[PDB]
């Protein structure tokens, strides 16, 4: 059994079958398998002749846009030591890799950038979703436009004394045009002023209704000074029709906050077709967990 | 089109879930037909 | 409990006086024992009762159906799940709870099996409860000299005990004195008719002898006493029982096609797993990760649902045999029968009917045969004739039995007759043609009887003639046709009578050798009329001195009898030999009428010789034959018993035709193994306490439901309620039947795992999203899958299943690599691919093209990435991808549905094709309905999302996997083509099941 089934040596067999055996089994498979991968070939080639290169057939998973932040948190929460170094080296990187993205370098010529408003200002459309014009052109969006959370003067960004920053932003949608609240007498408490019809608004707040104290003074930094996105930074394109594409960024500093205690921050934008979800704590909406322990 | 082009990110799931109902019940009923037709 | 002293053949004290045995047991002949020494005795040894068995609680054979070698299989599934589980908990934070669910899923699984099969087998045991009527029994000792009646656990050893024609012989007596005393030795020792016990004694075989009672045996008729020499367990059949319980079980052929089928389904399990196990240690994972991959690769190589199926596929067709009158106490028993390819039958209570019946008549110079069928149903013999009617008077009045008082409800041939076999035999053959025999009898008056003396031997009377127009006086007579035939001088031919001349006298000694060579006994009947001159109507002729003319009488006609079969066994016999089966008899009894009854039944085909018969019909001594001319063998017990174990061999070797005559029930058993011992399936079909220990040993067991012993009744695998033989051709059809309907549903629910794992495997060497979910394939291996696969037995068959020979058990096996090739390698492949390609539909419909998927699980997965692009440049948080993800499982496992369709339209059928067999199967149709109908209300219903995570599909998906299910049609459907037309050919040796 163990042995013959091995190898015998009258039949001039192995396993079972001859020399010749063997090859007829390894080509019918080869045959075979070959097919297989050239017909699901062709019907993966057919799918790709069904999409356009400019444009997601479906867009109704992504209708909702989140609202992420710079520092990577692992459960959402910013815990650091004010004096050993090695404990907010993590936060700064990231905040570093995002904001490299913005460098005046990299933003260049007229082609393809293009100087926009300094102050917040309408939508702008480049045409259509078409190659006919040749690459489209994004508004430019400068490092120093957020004050002092920018790296260019306190690299790391606040975190060395008990004041650090979260750039927050928003999550790039083809097409999607970002709608505010209007001046009506329904409207939240908040955004009644500096009502500039051209800017989302972004704010800030604690979970709970104690922790209101223990926050101290929310600062945002933003374009024109307001606490938002422009809307002139609307559409986008998709990475084919505008590569070289900067969204904007808003910058908030957790100035006066206590030490040695863990704060629970939810910060939210308000508009039109803008809506939160239960399930899904991104979908307009992010919280943070604070607590600068020194 | 263009601003208020909010349709290009809507879906009617809830018609679709009503007739993939009506359909997955016609589908059963026929089934059971089929099992006791002949037994009768 | 000494085996091998209980595997001897039974020993004794027979060759012994009355002294002798009174002077070793202590008793008197005359007096008995007395009641203080019968008590110190009682008391000293134990009661006259066999032993109970030993119960099987109810809680042991419920922890069985959990074990076994599949069971066992799922239970080791759980426990390996519950591992990575753990190790998942120490080692990760938020471990998914994914392979907590599938273990106890899978325990549940094995308990609602173990459930299942456990109340099923206590249903036959509660209708096999209904069977026992134990109703107490007294006998009649003598002690101190007098008459009592006590019960049977009273009796001792040394006693006087006392029987009677209609009571049961207590415990196993040394007869001291008889009186015309007839015993039935049917079940223990197999001889049909009533053996005389006399007290002399005379053969060297206790079974044999005539001067010892047996128990559980009955006194026919007379009267007769006995020392007690064996008492309780100690007695023949109380040995031959506990044997029988001291026996092993076995395993059938269906377990170890299981067990194989395990042994391969872990070898690709543990082999699939140690390499990507070496795989992944190759590319850089962790340890602690290759572990669980290990862990989850087998476990997902392990079918939880063919347990489920092939339990309620064996179930189903045992309720058809229960429909029929076939009762299986085991499950897997069912198959057995299919798999027989030598099955040693017994004859009396199997193969015959134990009940004399008149078979053959004379009469008119021709031989008449009478219908010996239990049932009546057959031909009529002419009774036009007056011979026939002068017969009926001969018979009817001549004849001193009568039906038991209160039978007016059974038939005539069942009911119970006070008298011997043959007086009996003759009134219902009577009663049968001729109406009521007591108006027969009460219409003639009989005057004076001679009973049948031992120097006459012949049976006489007289009595009134009924003709209204004739007063003479009627004398009949009955006797040996030697004897009858030296008293008679006339023969009543066609009615009127003629002279006894030479021609009509070498007719009847041809009509006597051939009523004879028939194993039958013949009789002869005579009668005259006594002229009224010589003997008025007023003398009377009292039975002393020669008032009868004893020669010059009218002889009639002879009449034979002999036990006839039960209707449906040589068609059943010539079944089983049609389907390869070799029938094999094995009895106790007579060669003489063992060799008649096989020919009779087809066992020794006619035409076939014997080497006695060659040298009977060549006048030459036996010593010179050949024995290989010789196509059928009669092995005589005596001689059985001094043959070496090769001799054996070489008897069922070179006889085709072979009859065990005159075999005790231990050779029963030496047979049943001499069988084994090459590598044959046997079946034992018998009645009596003899076959216990071989229906125990044979590879399945059938005993007699009405006819059979409570013993072999108990230790038998199948009972045959009803008696009926045909129910084994039933078996045998039904055996095969299931058997290829196994092979179906396992391909069946083999050919569905590549779709399963394939995701897995390219989700570690690839590193895209998972395709495949946990409770997508457990939706799909316990939910949809489970209608066909059970639908899949109610296949008929495709040719004829009663032509092919029996399957070789060395070579055709239920699982071979042919299935695997194709399950796995080429259907399975087909499913995979067509579920990958939905896959793809699904991203690239939403934003992720298949050149940006290749390298993202990393980010993928991560729960605090809320910004992940897409080939479009779109941001997706963490929830909105997995939603998409989610949705792909839902089509994945939608498409597995869709591949299904074609899987079990090719899976229907293994060599024919569609338009040939067709779609007459109902339960296949409904399965196909039905798993499309769960799949739409799993997806659709609200709160899916929410409970098992299946979203909605849009109407275009749907229709992603049928070109891939109609190619799977077309390819097996061309497959199963060259099969036909190509006999042999490599299609064949490498594709076919
Ligand atoms: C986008 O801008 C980044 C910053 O650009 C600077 O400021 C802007 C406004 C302009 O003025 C521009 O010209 C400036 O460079 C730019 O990143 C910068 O890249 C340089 C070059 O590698 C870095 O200089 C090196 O600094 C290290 C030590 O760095 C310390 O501080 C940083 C934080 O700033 C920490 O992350 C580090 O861990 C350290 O703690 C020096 O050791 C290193 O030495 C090298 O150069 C010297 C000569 O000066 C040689 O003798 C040595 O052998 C080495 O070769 C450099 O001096 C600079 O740190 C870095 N800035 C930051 C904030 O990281 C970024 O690359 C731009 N990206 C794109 C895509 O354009
Ligand atoms: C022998 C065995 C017989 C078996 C018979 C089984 C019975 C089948 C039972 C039902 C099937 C019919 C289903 C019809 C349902 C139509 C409902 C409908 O209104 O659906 C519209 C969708 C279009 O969806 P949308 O995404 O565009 O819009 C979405 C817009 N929102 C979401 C915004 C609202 O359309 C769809 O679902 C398309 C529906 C699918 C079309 C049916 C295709 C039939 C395929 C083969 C049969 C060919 C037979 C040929 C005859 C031979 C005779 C010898
Ligand atoms: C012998 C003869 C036998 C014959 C038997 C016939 C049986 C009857 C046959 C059919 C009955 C059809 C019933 C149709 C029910 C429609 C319900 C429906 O359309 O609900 C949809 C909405 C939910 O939409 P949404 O906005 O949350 O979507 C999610 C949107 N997102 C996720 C994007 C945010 O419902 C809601 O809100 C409220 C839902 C309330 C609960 C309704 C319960 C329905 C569940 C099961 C019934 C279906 C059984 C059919 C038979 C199948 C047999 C296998
Ligand atoms: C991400 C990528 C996805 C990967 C997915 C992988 C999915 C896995 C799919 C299938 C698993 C394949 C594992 C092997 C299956 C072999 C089946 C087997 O072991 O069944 C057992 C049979 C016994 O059968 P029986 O009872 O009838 O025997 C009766 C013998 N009596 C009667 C003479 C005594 O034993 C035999 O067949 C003898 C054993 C023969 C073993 C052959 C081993 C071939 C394996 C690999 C070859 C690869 C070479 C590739 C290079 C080609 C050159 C270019
Ligand atoms: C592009 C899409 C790709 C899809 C690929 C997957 C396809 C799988 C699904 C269906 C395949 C259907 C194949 C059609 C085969 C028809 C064969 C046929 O017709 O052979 C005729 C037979 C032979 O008769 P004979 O001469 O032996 O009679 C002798 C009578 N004596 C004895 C009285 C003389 O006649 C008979 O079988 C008797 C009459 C039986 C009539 C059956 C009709 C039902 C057929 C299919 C059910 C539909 C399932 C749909 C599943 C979807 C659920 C949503
Ligand atoms: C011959 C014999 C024929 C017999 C045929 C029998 C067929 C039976 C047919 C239908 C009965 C099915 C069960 C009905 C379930 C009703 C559930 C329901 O009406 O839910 C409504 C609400 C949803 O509310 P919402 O939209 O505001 O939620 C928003 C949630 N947000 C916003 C957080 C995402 O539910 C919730 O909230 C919580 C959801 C609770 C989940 C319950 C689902 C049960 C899960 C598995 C059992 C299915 C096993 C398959 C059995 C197959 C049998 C053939
Ligand atoms: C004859 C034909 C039969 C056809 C039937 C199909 C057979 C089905 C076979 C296998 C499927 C059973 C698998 C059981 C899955 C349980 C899943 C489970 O436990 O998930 C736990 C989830 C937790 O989720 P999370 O962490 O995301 O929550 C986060 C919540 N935050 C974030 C808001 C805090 O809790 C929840 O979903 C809460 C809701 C609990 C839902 C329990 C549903 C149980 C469904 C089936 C069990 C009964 C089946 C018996 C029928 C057998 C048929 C032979
Ligand atoms: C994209 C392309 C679509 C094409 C659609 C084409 C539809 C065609 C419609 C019907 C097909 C014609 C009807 C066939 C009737 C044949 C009757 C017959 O007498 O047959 C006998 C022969 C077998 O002879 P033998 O010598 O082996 O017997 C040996 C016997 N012994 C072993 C005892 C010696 O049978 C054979 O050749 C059967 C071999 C036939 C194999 C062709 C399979 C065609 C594929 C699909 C059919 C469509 C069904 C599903 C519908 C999907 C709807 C979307
Ligand atoms: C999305 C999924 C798509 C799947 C599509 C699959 C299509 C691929 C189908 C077949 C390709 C395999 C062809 C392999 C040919 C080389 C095999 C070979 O080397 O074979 C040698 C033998 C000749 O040796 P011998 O027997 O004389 O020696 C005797 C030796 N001793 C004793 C061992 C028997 O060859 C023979 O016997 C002849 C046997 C030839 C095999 C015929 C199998 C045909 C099966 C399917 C074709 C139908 C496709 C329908 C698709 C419709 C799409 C809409
Ligand atoms: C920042 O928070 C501090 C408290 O931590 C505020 O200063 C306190 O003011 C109270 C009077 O209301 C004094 O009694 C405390 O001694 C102060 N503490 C310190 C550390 O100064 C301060 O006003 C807050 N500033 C802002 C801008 O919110
Ligand atoms: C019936 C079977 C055997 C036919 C299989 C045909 C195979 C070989 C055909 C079907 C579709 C074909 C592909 C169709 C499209 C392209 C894209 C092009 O830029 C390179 C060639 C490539 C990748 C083709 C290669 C060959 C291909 C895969
Ligand atoms: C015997 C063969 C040829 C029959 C094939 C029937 C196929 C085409 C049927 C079976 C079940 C059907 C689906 C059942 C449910 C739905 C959901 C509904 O909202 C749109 C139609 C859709 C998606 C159906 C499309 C057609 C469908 C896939
Ligand atoms: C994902 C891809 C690369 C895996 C390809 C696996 C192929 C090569 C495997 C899958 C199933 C395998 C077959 C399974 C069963 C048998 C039967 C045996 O008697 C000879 C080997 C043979 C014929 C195997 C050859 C190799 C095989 C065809
Ligand atoms: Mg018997
Ligand atoms: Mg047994
Ligand atoms: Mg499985």
């Amino acid at each position: 059994g163990w042995k013959k089934f091995l190898w015998d040596s009258e039949k001039k067999e192995f396993l079972g079958r001859t020399g010749s055996s063997w090859f007829k089994i390894f080509l019918f498979y080869l045959i075979f398998y070959g097919c297989l991968a050239g017909i699901f070939i062709g019907t993966i080639q057919v799918l790709l002749l069904t999409l356009s290169d400019f444009e997601p057939k479906y867009q109704d998973r992504v209708a909702p846009p989140g609202l992420s932040h710079a520092p990577y948190a692992i459960k959402t929460e910013i815990s650091f030591s004010i004096s050993n170094p090695k404990s907010y080296e993590s936060f700064v990187k990231s905040m570093h890799k995002l904001m490299d993205l913005y460098n005046e370098s990299s933003q260049a010529g007229n082609s393809p950038f293009e100087d926009c408003s300094d102050t917040p200002a309408d939508y702008i459309k480049r045409g259509d979703l078409d190659d006919s014009q040749g690459q489209k052109k994004a508004c430019r969006f400068s490092r120093m436009w957020l004050k002092n959370c920018s790296g260019l003067d306190d690299t790391t960004y606040g975190y060395a004394e008990g004041k650090p920053c979260v750039v927050a932003k928003l999550n790039r949608i083809i097409g999607f045009y970002p709608k505010p609240l209007k001046n009506t007498t329904d409207l939240p408490e908040e955004l009644q002023a500096n009502y500039n019809q051209y800017v989302l608004p972004l704010r800030c707040a604690a979970k709970r209704e104690e922790d209101r104290e223990k926050i101290g003074s929310i600062e945002y930094f933003g374009l024109g000074g307001y606490a938002g996105f422009p809307l002139q930074y609307y559409p986008y394109y998709g990475k084919r029709l505008q590569k070289k594409y900067l969204q904007p960024l808003l910058a908030i500093q957790f100035t006066n906050l206590t030490q040695n205690m863990e704060l629970r921050i939810e910060c939210k934008v308000y508009g039109e077709n803008i809506d939160y979800s239960e399930k899904d704590r991104f979908r307009g909406r992010f919280e943070v967990k604070i607590e600068v322990k020194s | 089109e263009g601003p208020d082009n909010d349709e290009r990110f809507t879906y009617d799931y809830y018609r679709l879930r009503v007739v993939g109902l009506i359909v997955a019940a016609v589908l059963c009923v026929i089934g059971i037909i089929i099992l006791l037709a002949g037994k009768c | 409990d000494l085996d091998e002293l209980k595997k001897e053949v039974s020993m004794d004290d027979h060759k012994l006086s009355l002294d002798e045995l009174h002077n070793k047991y202590g008793t008197d002949l005359t007096r008995g024992l007395t009641n203080a020494r019968a008590k110190e005795i009682l008391a000293r040894d134990g009661p006259n009762s066999l032993t109970p068995p030993p119960t099987t609680p109810e809680w042991i054979k419920f922890c069985r159906q959990l074990f076994g070698g599949f069971s066992i299989l799922l239970w080791i599934g759980a426990i390996l799940c519950f591992l990575a589980y753990g190790i998942q908990a120490a080692t990760e934070d938020e471990p998914a709870n994914d392979n907590l669910y599938l273990g106890v899923v899978l325990s549940t699984v094995v308990i609602v099996t173990g459930c299942f099969s456990y109340y099923q087998e206590a249903k036959s045991s509660r209708i096999m409860d209904s069977f026992k009527n134990m109703v107490p029994q007294q006998a009649l000792v003598i002690r101190d000299g007098e008459k009592s009646t006590i019960n049977a656990e009273f009796v001792v050893a040394g006693d006087l005990v006392e029987v009677k024609g209609g009571d049961r012989i207590p415990a196993d007596l040394r007869i001291i004195s008889a009186h015309g005393c007839k015993v039935d030795n049917s079940s223990l020792t197999g001889e049909s008719e009533p053996q005389t016990r006399s007290p002399e004694f005379s053969s060297e075989n206790p079974l044999e002898t005539r001067n010892i009672a047996f128990f559980s045996t009955n006194c026919v008729e007379g009267t007769a006493r006995g020392v007690v020499v064996y008492t309780g367990d100690r007695t023949v059949m109380g040995r031959i029982a506990t044997l029988a319980s001291g026996l092993e079980v076995g395993r059938t052929p269906i377990a170890i096609e299981i067990e194989h089928f395990i042994h391969i389904i872990t070898g690709v399990a543990v082999f699939l797993g140690v390499s990507f196990f070496i795989l992944s240690l190759i590319l850089g994972y962790s340890w602690l990760e290759a572990v669980i991959f290990l862990i989850g690769i087998i476990v997902a190589n392990v079918p939880e649902g063919l347990l489920a199926t092939v339990t309620v596929c064996l179930t189903l067709t045992a309720k058809r045999m229960a429909r029929k009158n076939c009762l299986v106490k085991n499950l897997e028993a069912v198959e057995t029968l299919g798999s027989t390819s030598t099955i040693c039958s017994d004859k009396t209570g199997t193969l015959t009917q134990n009940r004399m019946t008149v078979a053959h008549m004379w009469f008119d110079n021709q031989i008449h045969e009478a219908d010996t069928t239990e049932n009546q149903s057959g031909a009529a013999f002419d009774k036009t004739s007056a011979t026939w009617s002068a017969l009926s008077r001969i018979a009817a009045l001549c004849n001193r039995a009568v039906f038991q008082a209160g039978q007016d409800n059974v038939p005539i041939l069942k009911r119970s007759v006070a008298g011997d076999a043959s007086e009996s035999a003759l009134l219902k053959c009577i009663e049968l043609c001729c109406g009521s025999v007591q108006g027969m009898r009460d219409r003639n008056p009989k005057i004076v009887e001679i009973p049948f003396n031992s120097t006459n031997k012949y049976q006489l009377s007289i009595h009134e003639n009924e003709k209204s127009s004739e007063s003479r006086y009627l004398l009949v007579m009955k006797g040996a046709p030697e004897r009858i035939l030296d008293r008679c001088s006339t023969i009543l031919l066609n009615g009127a009578e003629e002279p006894l001349k030479e021609d009509m006298k070498e007719a009847f000694q041809n009509a006597y050798l051939e009523l004879g060579g028939l194993g039958e006994r013949v009789l002869g009947f005579c009668h005259f009329a006594l002229p009224e001159d010589k003997y008025n109507e007023g003398y009377p002729f009292d039975a002393d001195e020669p008032n009868f003319p004893t020669t010059d009488l009218c002889f009639v006609g002879l009449m034979a009898m002999i036990d006839p079969p039960r209707a449906a066994v040589p068609d059943a016999v010539g079944k089983c030999r049609s389907a390869g089966i070799k029938v094999i008899m094995v009895t106790g009894d007579h060669p003489i009428t063992a060799k008649a009854i096989a020919k009779g039944v087809g066992i020794i085909s006619e035409g076939n010789e014997t080497i006695e018969d060659i040298a009977a019909r060549l006048n030459i001594p036996i010593g010179q034959v050949n024995p290989r001319d010789a196509k059928a063998c009669v092995v005589h017990g005596s001689d059985l018993k001094d043959l070496s174990t090769e001799v054996l061999d070489d008897i069922l070797h070179y006889h085709t035709e072979i009859v065990f005559a005159r075999t005790s029930p231990q050779q029963k058993l030496i047979i049943v193994e001499g069988c084994q011992r090459q590598g044959a399936i046997v079946a034992v079909t018998g009645d009596g306490v003899n076959d216990s220990p071989a229906l125990k040993k044979a590879d399945i067991g059938v005993a007699m439901g009405i006819s059979g012993s409570d013993v072999s009744k108990q230790a038998a695998d199948m009972i045959l309620l009803d008696d009926n033989f045909a129910s084994i051709v039933t078996g045998v059809e039904e055996g095969r039947l299931i058997f290829d309907n196994l092979k179906k549903s396992i391909a069946y629910t083999l050919t569905s795992n590549i779709p399963e794992i394939t995701p897995f495997l390219v989700f570690i060497i690839g590193n895209v999203p998972l395709p495949l979910g946990t409770v997508t394939i457990l939706c799909i291996d316990l939910g949809t899958d489970m209608v066909p696969a059970i639908s899949l037995a109610y296949e008929q068959a495709e040719s004829d299943i009663m032509k092919r020979q029996p399957r070789n058990p060395k070579t055709d096996k239920l699982v071979n690599e042919r299935l695997i090739s194709m399950a796995y390698g080429q259907i399975g492949m087909i499913q995979a691919l067509g579920g990958f390609f939905s896959y793809f539909v699904i991203l690239a419909e939403n934003g992720f093209l298949p050149m940006d998927l290749i390298g993202k699980r990393v980010r993928w997965d991560d729960r605090w990435i809320s910004d992940v692009e897409d080939s479009f440049g779109q941001q997706w948080t963490y929830e909105q991808r997995k939603i998409v993800e989610f949705t792909c499982h839902t089509s994945f496992f939608i498409s597995i549905v869709v591949v299904q369709w074609a899987d079990l339209i090719i899976c229907k059928t293994r060599r024919n094709s569609i338009f040939q067999q067709g779609m007459k199967n109902k339960i296949l149709i409904f399965g196909l309905f039905e798993e499309t109908a769960l799949a739409a209300f799993l997806s659709y219903c609200p709160g899916t999302d929410v409970a098992l995570r299946m979203y909605p599909l849009k109407p275009s998906w749907w229709f992603c996997a049928f070109p891939y299910s109609l190619i799977i049609f077309l390819y097996d459907e061309m497959r199963r083509f060259i099969i036909r037309r190509s006999p042999g050919g490599w299609v064949e040796q490498e594709t076919y099941y």
